[PDB]
């Protein structure tokens, strides 16, 4: 058996070893076995077969990413939503917008959205250092 | 024996006395406040079977009689702090306070741990209630704490989700 | 004064303080989680550029735009800010740190331009005007690859484009628990790493479907990874710095509790002795 | 008065006041009744000397002694306000007792950071006992920090200096448990009388490493430390 | 006499809940002002559009207060006013305007404004 | 607290108001009149009832004004058309 | 005598810019004890740099102070003062440390000064 890592660029994805995978690399559909020779290639989205060895099967959904081959370990480095040249640009015009005109979003920090204005209606006008001497 | 308001007649008190225009204290309540509870409160005692013997010239001779009090006391705006009511907290043995923030939210009776206790505790509880009850205070009032904290904390962990949820059980 | 006001304030001042321990306890929490996420990103880094040195300046070459010094026209900057205040000194030791250099830059006539991660940066350099061409904001304490595509996206393009000659990142480095260095790094043209595969003369890969196709891709993906590396690295110093800041405030507050009170103490005897007076003394 | 005819036989005595607060209070009472006028915060206007007349009785003559005990209240938690004003003015030495220190099991639940004497001072008790006694005080309060730091980011974060003082802080403070004669109703073990001798080598020898190999239980409720050992050795 | 033994369950879970309405706006004021409105999830949405109405529809013109505003004044029953109250707070009026409730009296002279606004 | 007690109305002069700049320092949402409009011009009495609310909801935000980069820009402008109006 | 008709328009001015932002700095105090000078918005630090100078620039040394602090004493007029405080109000001194203002006459003795430090 050997070694499959799948690591998304966020986090990791499985580890364990295996008897063969499947693979739709981009070229084609291709499979890997004990000892495969050095091998380096892009991938299409879809899925990936694994076989836990005690050949038990799992499936996983994969946006693309690549897929590294060494005789004793094998490595797919794949990615967290589907990439083009179509889409990024999508997302390039659309950040490039956001900066052309001034658009501010939120964050979503509801914890430090209450505890921001808790603490900013408390420290209001108690003039305290007017009243405690401290010099300063 | 319970007091209805040992404030309410510490005023008149003060009334009656500055009507002979005897000198005043601090509040400007008579310069006696003080010896008008302690005097009062402290009949209420538990007195031992000598005492009754001798007192009742031998007609009762096993008993032992006794006289609880509880005087009830207001404070402005939840102040332990002022004259009278810090003077009878000086007489008694321990006080319930009752908590206008827990009463307004419907947790009645509003009996706020923590800063309530009894000073003679379970040697006057009976032997089931001293059981089961050993730890009730103090899980209440560290819920009590903790709850404050959480109301800023969202995505605690999962021990202290456990000793929230039993807290709200319990109160 | 009055010892009632007084009091009043104190209340407040109590009250300030029990809201800083809160966020202290908070903070600390989302640090360790945020440096949980951020240990789980170093096997993708480690692994692809492990591959780009064997498939680019290991036992051969090859002549991509990226991996080679051509002159400074101008030059990028991705700035990682926060989103969320009361971090303390974090952001702007930061930006003074980016404008010293990029002052000393355009000392030699050349240009600088910037992409923004993060809101408050956003607006300091609105503020003092600085160029922004692409930015990203509100990812709050949940960061993702998905989000940053776009502004470096424009970087890169906008390098391979000619319009840039060299890229950096500007980022807090989370070393210590209680310590945060503001850094900037190259990340164009590729910085030579230590350990050639001299020891991979052994294999080489069978490209499919072309070496020179296959390399362009992975140097964006490790662009974007460090990126990523960058923003979580500096989202756990966000953390580190807001925890410390609020134990200082809870200390500030313990203390002033201390002043107040004497002022109160002062006030209380002051009202007592001033009305007994009155009593005792106007009567006959 | 009694306690000034056990003195005058040659004794030394030691006279409990169980809240001299009260006497205070039972003064202005008095004076009010008089019709006097009132001066500081109410209080009458003899109050420092009807304070003074008492506390003044009580001293080490030639023939003998009158030592002081005295259970003393502090109204509204102020310091300033005349009565503990003039009692302080008074007092040699406060110990504080905490109700902390009691929930954590040791008793004499004696406050180690708060109480005073105004009697350690190199010259009347001597350098030995001086800096020994402050040694264990700035041992403590740095693990009163050092116990928030854990508290936060865990025990892992401390170095591993501070991961020592707070193991030889945790042995001080147990090896300030006592049993007492009075005690052993509650525990059953038997009461010690600790010569000053064996507490100051007690705390020479914790503060510095020495006794490090033994546990920290081996220090509770125990008494002299050449009986920390002995009990240590059977754990 | 706020209490359920002297004033029926249904006026007694009327006034509790809008208590319960309008305290749980006051905690979302402030995470208003500092996130924006559309950070809210859409029931919370609900809780503050229908606190600004209920708040709004406590409001009533005084006849002796005809000379202060030249508007005629109303008188109210109580069973309309537990009626619109337990109106508002179920959903029956999600569909008006905040400014129909202001001023208006009863709940029938909430819609008879809808229409001419 | 006689006199606040017998008048129909009070003018409120603050000296943090007067140090700040802010003169004549009439602080308003302390200062009442009970006679109120019918005491005004028709326009005078048309006009300001919006000053009113103005005021009042820059009073209710001005606790903020200290962290007012982080607001959102609903409040942001109310907060602005606040301090534009004092 | 602080009038703009007693004493022109300029001093008046000067006068009224330094009691403002001296006042600005006041109502800070309270945050920058609790929760540090870092929370203060980027133009408030300006407000408190500027006030922390000009309280320093209001001291003087005096001709019967020498006996406390061997410094010779000073006598700066007003149309000196009043150019001295335009300066450090328009932000044109901007730039010197603040013990470069403390005990000195003209502004011209604090620039100076600013050169050892």
């Amino acid at each position: 058996t050997y070694h499959l890592d799948v690591v998304s660029a966020e986090q990791q994805m499985f580890s364990g070893l295996v008897e063969k995978i499947q693979v739709t690399g981009s070229e084609g559909e291709l499979g890997i076995y004990p000892g495969h020779a050095p091998l380096l290639t892009a991938i299409k989205p879809g899925m990936i077969r694994i076989v836990k060895q005690h050949g038990h099967e799992e499936f996983i959904y994969l946006s693309g990413g690549i897929l590294e081959v060494q005789p004793g370990n094998v490595t797919v480095l794949a990615d967290t939503a589907i990439r083009g040249q179509d889409l990024d640009e999508a997302r390039a015009m659309e950040a490039k917008r956001k900066a052309e005109e001034h658009i501010s979003s939120s964050h979503g920090d509801v914890d430090y959205a209450q505890a921001s204005a808790e603490l900013a209606k408390a420290i209001a006008q108690l003039r305290v250092i007017e009243l405690t001497k401290k010099a300063m | 024996i319970i007091y209805d308001d040992l404030s309410k007649q510490a005023v008149a008190y003060r009334q009656i006395s500055l009507l002979l225009r005897r000198p005043p204290g601090r509040e400007a309540f008579p310069g006696d406040v003080f010896y008008l509870h302690s005097r009062l409160l402290e009949r209420a005692a538990r007195v031992n079977a000598e005492y009754v013997e001798a007192f009742t010239k031998g007609e009762v001779k096993g008993k032992t009689g006794s006289l609880t009090a509880l005087p009830i006391i207001e404070t402005q705006a939840g102040d332990v702090s002022a004259f009278v009511p810090t003077n009878v907290i000086s007489i008694t043995d321990g006080q319930i306070f009752l908590e206008t923030n827990l009463f307004n939210a419907g947790i009645r009776p509003a009996v706020n741990p923590g800063i309530s206790v009894s000073r003679v505790g379970g040697a006057a509880q009976t032997k089931i209630m001293k059981k089961l009850s050993g730890g009730i205070r103090t899980a209440l009032a560290q819920y009590r704490e903790l709850a404050a904290f959480s109301q800023f904390a969202s995505d605690l962990d999962d021990a202290t989700r456990k000793q929230l949820d039993h807290g709200q059980k319990v109160t | 004064a009055g010892a009632k006001d007084i009091r009043s304030k104190i209340a407040s001042v109590q009250n300030t303080q029990k809201i800083t321990k809160a966020m202290e306890m908070v903070a600390a929490s989302k640090m360790r989680k945020s440096q949980d996420r951020m240990a789980a990103s170093r096997p993708y880094a480690e692994t692809m550029r492990k591959v780009i040195g064997h498939l680019a300046h290991g036992n051969l070459e090859y002549k991509h735009p990226y991996l080679e010094d051509r002159d400074v026209k101008r030059v990028g900057y991705l700035v990682v800010s926060t989103d969320r205040g009361l971090a303390g000194g974090l952001n702007i030791n930061l930006f003074k740190k980016l404008l010293a250099e990029m002052k000393t830059w355009t000392d030699k006539g050349v240009q600088a331009d910037l992409a923004m991660i993060g809101s408050k940066g956003v607006s300091f350099f609105n503020s003092v005007g600085g160029n922004v061409v692409a930015q990203v904001t509100g990812m709050g304490d949940n960061p993702s690859l998905s989000e940053l595509i776009g502004p470096v996206k424009v970087m890169l393009q906008a390098y391979d484009e000619g319009r840039l000659d060299k890229l950096y990142i500007v980022s807090n480095k989370f070393i210590n628990t209680m310590s945060q260095v503001p850094t900037i790094s190259q990340l164009l043209p590729l910085p030579a790493s230590d350990d050639d595969d001299l020891k991979h003369k052994s294999w080489d890969y069978l490209y499919e479907p072309d070496p020179k196709a296959l390399l362009d891709t992975l140097l964006r993906r490790y662009v974007e990874s460090q990126v990523y590396q960058g923003v979580v690295e500096n989202l756990a110093s966000e953390q580190a710095a807001r925890m410390v800041a609020m134990k200082a405030a809870t200390d500030n507050g313990g203390s002033l509790i201390k002043e107040l009170q004497l002022v109160y103490n002062k006030a209380r005897q002051a009202s007592i002795t001033q009305e007994l007076t009155e009593i005792v003394s106007g009567a006959a | 008065t009694m306690a000034e005819k056990f003195r005058d036989e040659g004794r030394d005595v030691l006279l409990f006041v169980d809240n001299i607060y009260r006497y205070t209070l039972a003064g202005t009472e008095v004076s009010a009744l008089l019709g006097r006028m009132p001066s500081a915060v109410g209080y009458q206007p003899t109050l420092a000397e009807e304070m003074g007349v008492l506390q003044e009785r009580i001293t080490s003559t030639k023939t003998g002694s009158i030592t002081s005990v005295q259970a003393v209240y502090v109204p509204a938690d102020d310091l300033t306000d005349p009565s503990p004003a003039t009692t302080f003015a008074h007092l040699d030495a406060t110990v504080v007792l905490s109700r902390q220190i009691a929930s954590l099991g040791i008793y004499p639940a004696v406050d180690p950071l708060d109480s005073t004497s105004r009697q350690l001072d190199p010259l009347v008790v001597g350098q030995e006992h001086y800096d020994t006694a402050r040694g264990v005080q700035s041992i403590l309060q740095r693990y009163q920090e050092l116990k928030d730091i854990i508290a936060i980011l865990g025990m892992d974060e401390l170095s591993e200096e501070d991961k020592l003082v707070v193991a030889r802080a945790r042995k001080i403070q147990r090896f300030l448990s006592q049993p007492f004669f009075v005690a052993e109703v509650f525990t059953g073990s038997p009461g010690k009388y600790v010569s000053l001798k064996d507490t100051i080598r007690g705390f020479k020898g914790i503060m510095e490493g020495e006794y490090d190999h033994l546990p920290e239980q081996a220090f509770y409720m125990v008494g002299s430390i050449e009986e920390a050992v002995e009990k240590a050795k059977k754990l």
